[PDB]
């Protein structure tokens, strides 16, 4: 993707300040309860029937923290994402078959995710910005559909 | 199809931005023409700078369509047919771009009223704005 | 939003399907898990193999709850209540298969009734089935 | 590239048979019909009004065959769909802007049109290997959009 200088040190400066501990787990939990069809693909997960038991749910919380994990990835190789979601593309697009909407769904879903936690911090600039890198990962993650 | 539940929680977190409406209508503008330059192609006549007077003013416009949708949960394609021969029939609009809309609509309400921004609150608003999408676009006269 | 003349158009065609509603939902149904054999992992425990008895009999099925679409296509989401309690509570499907199953339903109405799917037909047919889609894929209880 | 030696046969075997002076204008007038908003890209071919007005519109057959062409190249060199594909994805993407799903949908539009007129003839397993082809066109030509 192509960010700015100027983009690229407004969405440095609050991803360092992201709570990496429920970020991603609020991302991947409201995936699943806004869109419930995601639900499917992690069946192993435990307790899912109800947006509070997603929310809570330790293994949505502990897996959504890679989830973030990614994405943090993702910012530190803007220049290379396809290489960097090499591994990750072969899982969720060969094995797990998962469709290329739902990724894009899931970045818009951390944008919203991101604009809850900051607020007013969280400006049009910075989301123009953001929604690159959004874009750049969900499409390095179907790279392998390509 | 929105539950009764959808309705509630509708109601409630759009009741919240009250006389907040215009700013954020606006606000969601700005965040869609920014974000997603493409969307701009529809407003080719309109100034688009940031701080537009003309932006200002068309985001009132949509916030108080939005609040009259509220209204008319029950009754969407007869109370929205207005808006319907404008963005279907006249502007064909591509759904797409009700989609891109919509999310800086969740985006903006998340930034300004986290309390109401619940999982499921957010899920009601995303049907809702999905359903008044549908109706928008498409040609039912 | 379906418009009069699309109410009209798909009680038409799909009044033309009669007695071949079995036949049709099952080569729709098999051309689904041919062209997208991921579709076929919502199914199973099912014997999918070509002209199974099993899969003739969903097709029936699926073909009648179109036909009772039709009948109540001014009050889906009543009608259809119980479809969208087993489609979007328990089996969440992905609204993307709906839309691949649509299509091969329009091109199993394409291929017996080349006279019937006219430009026209073949538009409200789509909506027809994207409103059903629509329907069973949203939790509105 | 995927197909299958089998799917190629079949593929091939088919488009032999096909009228390339009428299927392409049938599946872009029926594109502009069943989903009206693809009109807006179309502006300069004049009467769009009605469903017998786009069919009946000699600037929109005459386009189709431009874009039936399209796809006969793509089938004479269906492993190198991308590359085949790569000036107009520059086109549709970068410059007329395309929505990448509206893609998807002529290519089912055209497999409805393939199914309207073979009829019986079109089986499914010959509508499976054409389901390859219009998502490999469709995936080619927003190669600009990855
Ligand atoms: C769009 C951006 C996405 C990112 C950055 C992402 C990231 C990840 C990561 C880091 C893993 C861990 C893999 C490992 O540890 O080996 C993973 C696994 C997984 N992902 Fe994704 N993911 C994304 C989208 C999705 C979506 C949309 C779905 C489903 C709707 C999904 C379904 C899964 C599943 C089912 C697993 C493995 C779960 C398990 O091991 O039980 N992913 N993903
Ligand atoms: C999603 C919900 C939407 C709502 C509630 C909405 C509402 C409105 C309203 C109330 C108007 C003014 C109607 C009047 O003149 O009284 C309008 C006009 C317009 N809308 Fe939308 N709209 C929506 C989506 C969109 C989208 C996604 C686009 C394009 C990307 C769009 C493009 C336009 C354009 C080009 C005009 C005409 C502006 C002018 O020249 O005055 N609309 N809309
Ligand atoms: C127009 C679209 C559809 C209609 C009208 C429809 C209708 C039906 C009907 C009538 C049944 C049987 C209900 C019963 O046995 O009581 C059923 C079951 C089922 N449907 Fe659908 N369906 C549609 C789309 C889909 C799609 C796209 C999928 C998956 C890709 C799907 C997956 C299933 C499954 C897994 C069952 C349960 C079968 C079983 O476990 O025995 N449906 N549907
Ligand atoms: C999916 C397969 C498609 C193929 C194979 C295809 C093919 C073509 C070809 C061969 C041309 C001629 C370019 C030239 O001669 O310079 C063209 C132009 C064009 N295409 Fe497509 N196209 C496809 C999809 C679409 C879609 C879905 C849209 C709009 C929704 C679209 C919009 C246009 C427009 C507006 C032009 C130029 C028209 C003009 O000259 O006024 N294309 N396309
Ligand atoms: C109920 C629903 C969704 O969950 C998603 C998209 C559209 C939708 O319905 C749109 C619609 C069409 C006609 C009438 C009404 C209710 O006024 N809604
Ligand atoms: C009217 C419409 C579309 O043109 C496309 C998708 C969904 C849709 O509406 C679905 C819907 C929701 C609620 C009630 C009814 C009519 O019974 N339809």
């Amino acid at each position: 993707v192509h960010l700015t200088p100027e983009e690229k040190s407004a969405v440095t400066a609050l991803w360092g300040k992201v709570n990496v501990d429920e970020v991603g787990g609020e991302a991947l939990g409201r995936l699943l309860v806004v869109y419930p069809w995601t639900q499917r693909f992690f069946e192993s997960f435990g307790d899912l029937s109800t947006p509070d038991a997603v929310m809570g749910n330790p293994k949505v919380k502990a897996h959504g923290k890679k989830v973030l994990g990614a994405f943090s990835d993702g910012l530190a190789h803007l220049d290379n994402l396809k290489g960097t979601f090499a591994t990750l593309s072969e899982l969720h697009c060969d094995k797990l078959h998962v469709d290329p909407e739902n990724f894009r769904l899931l970045g818009n879903v951390l944008v919203c995710v991101l604009a809850h936690h900051f607020g007013k911090e969280f400006t049009p600039p910075v989301q123009a910005a953001y929604q690159k890198v959004v874009a750049g990962v969900a499409n390095a993650l179907a790279h392998k559909y390509h | 199809v929105l539950s009764p539940a959808d309705k509630t929680n509708v109601k409630a977190a759009w009741g919240k931005v009250g006389a907040h409406a215009g700013e954020y209508g606006a606000e969601a503008l700005e965040r869609m023409f920014l974000s997603f330059p493409t969307t701009k192609t529809y407003f080719p006549h309109f100034d688009l700078s940031h701080g537009s007077a003309q932006v200002k003013g068309h985001g009132k416009k949509v916030a108080d369509a939005l609040t009259n949708a509220v209204a008319h949960v029950d009754d969407m394609p007869n109370a929205l047919s207005a808006l319907s021969d404008l963005h279907a029939h006249k502007l064909r609009v591509d759904p797409v771009n009700f989609k891109l809309l919509s999310h800086c609509l969740l985006v903006t309400l998340a930034a300004h009223l986290p309390a109401e921004f619940t999982p499921a609150v957010h899920a009601s608003l995303d049907k809702f704005l999905a359903s008044v999408s549908t109706v928008l676009t498409s040609k039912y006269r």
